[PDB]
RNA sequence: CGGCACCUUACGAGAAAUCAAAGUCUUUGGGUUCUGGGGGGAGUAUGGUCGCAAGGCUGAAACUUAAAGGAAUUGACGGAAGGGCACCACCAGGAGUGGAGCCUGCGGCUUAAUUUGACUCAACACGGGGAAACUCACCAGGUCCAGACACAAUAAGGAUUGACAGAUUGAGAGCUCUUUCUUGAUUUUGUGGGUGGUGGUGCAUGGCCGUUCUUAGUUGGUGGAGUGAUUUGUCUGCUUAAUUGCGAUAACGAACGAGACCUUAACCUACUAAAUAGUGCUGCUAGCAUUUGCUGGUAUAGUCACUUCUUAGAGGGACUAUCGAUUUCAAGUCGAUGGAAGUUUGAGGCAAUAACAGGUCUGUGAUGCCCUUAGACGUUCUGGGCCGCACGCGCGCUACACUGACGGAGCCAGCGAGUAUAAGCCUUGGCCGAGAGGUCUGGGAAAUCUUGUGAAACUCCGUCGUGCUGGGGAUAGAGCAUUGUAAUUGUUGCUCUUCAACGAGGAAUUCCUAGUAAGCGCAAGUCAUCAGCUUGCGUUGAUUACGUCCCUGCCCUUUGUACACACCG
């Protein structure tokens, strides 16, 4: 029996950030070499190999299991 | 009496119907076989032939 | 003879009311004069004619309209007559309400929302509506898709979901913003399509309820009246709680409703049995006068007896029984004796033909349709509000004092409820606490245990002693507990403290005839706490009627109608 009105500006729900070929940033394929694995996959037992962290500012996080190191 | 009420849904509204029925009281097998006020009278056994004073030895 | 008429009947006539003419008229003819041709316009205009005038006589059309009207039937309605019934009427009475305070609902006012429905009976302690989250439909802010399913776009080189820390935000809602992390074709955009709403529409509805009215009314078969719609049956009088019966009777016999019926209450020393009931005995045990008794405890083996009191299944019993009276000597009524019960034995449940703009779309996965449906009127979450008060109204209570307050002593009911890996039930009994409350056990899934719910009024014994007193308990201040995530706008109680109006209430008006009214408490409900409320129970226990139509209301008959969407015409 009333018309609803807002005050704050309309929000936009967060969209997943599309990264072009995300897998490239995890390895540096050496010529006549081995796999690099520079990104130091999370040592939690839940995520084994192939699941890497995030070399962010002052924290290292993997989205598989919600933990951070330093 | 057995009573049944069902709502019939038409495109324009609801049709609530009630089909109220009776079976024959004399056809009842477990409860009373008639109405409470049902008074049944049997027939007379009078108008017999009476004779003065006989005696039958059996 | 002539009249003015009147009564019955209908040979006959009539659409019928009716008619001795309105008959002797489709079996159409005694003479003759006048008049009408759907309703209005309209007895109007014009012309003529008569009149002092007012007016009379003669007298259209255009246009407009599907009806206007007659007699009667049913119903509805009446500011009409006659009857009947009723403590939702009165007579005679009892208790009240209406005076103050409070609780609560209503309108009103304010509000951010103070949600809203309902407004004589038939609105206002009602929505089982005693609202902290929830309820909530409202307000300020926040989320999610829990948008199924077909497609089109995108999309594995990733459609996209979840997200540590900080900022934001109330939030440790990755809600979003800084952040580069992680799953992977369930998923992202649009279309259809949906779906969900305490949104609106009870004046679009179902289903239920209330009301008419739980009043006693309703209906057909055959016959009779009538051309018919209809009517009689279904009614003067009496009787009954009653259309229930007697009776009268163009009616006769029937059906629904009422009554019967069912639940509950009473009686049963007569049955069936009762260790989840009791009793008398029987043990063993106790205190007193010792009289062998009076009181008790115990006894799931005293392997006692019984159903009488308590339970409930089978039954029985009352049908106005018998008698005195009145009555149409009928239906009944009134007085006795018996009886347990003689008011339908008491009180309730179900309850007719159709119907209402009675109430509800706020209970529904009951709904049609309008609105909306991703920044949701959907949901979720936090905080608020329904409580908010310049006012009037009602359902209740507290009382206004001595037929009383406190303080002791005594101390009897009945209806009911109560649980497990829970989300905590009834809680005893013991232990702490002035109180409220706190701790530890145990019984009961139940006639066992809670609980003999030892309820209060009440009876007694004391103070108080007419004072607003010690009647009354508003308004307010301090602490301790309880419940809940959360008690502030006191949940509630408890302890102390404050010590209000009220000294019986106007005009008015309500309920009620016997365990009924009225005092008095108790339980179940909503409920985690909250009962001044309802629903039921039990305790004490009356006054006066046992009549009437004076008021009011309803019903029936007569009557009237230009109403039938029915006087809100
Ligand atoms: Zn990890």
């Amino acid at each position: 029996r009333k018309k609803k009105v807002y005050t704050t500006p309309k929000k936009i729900k967060h969209k997943h950030r599309k990264h072009k070929l995300a897998v490239l940033t995890y390895y540096k394929v050496d010529n006549e070499g081995n796999v690099e694995r520079l990104r130091r996959e999370c040592p939690a037992p839940t995520c084994g190999a192939g699941i890497f962290m995030a070399n962010m500012k002052d924290r290292q996080y993997c989205g598989k299991c919600h933990l951070t190191l330093k | 009496i057995d009573i049944a009420i069902r709502h019939v849904l038409m495109r324009q509204g609801v049709l609530g119907i009630k089909v109220k029925i009776m079976k024959d009281p004399a056809a009842n097998r477990f409860g009373p076989r008639a109405l409470p006020d049902a008074v049944k009278i049997a027939e007379a056994k009078d108008e017999d032939e009476v004779i003065p004073a006989p005696t039958v030895k059996s």
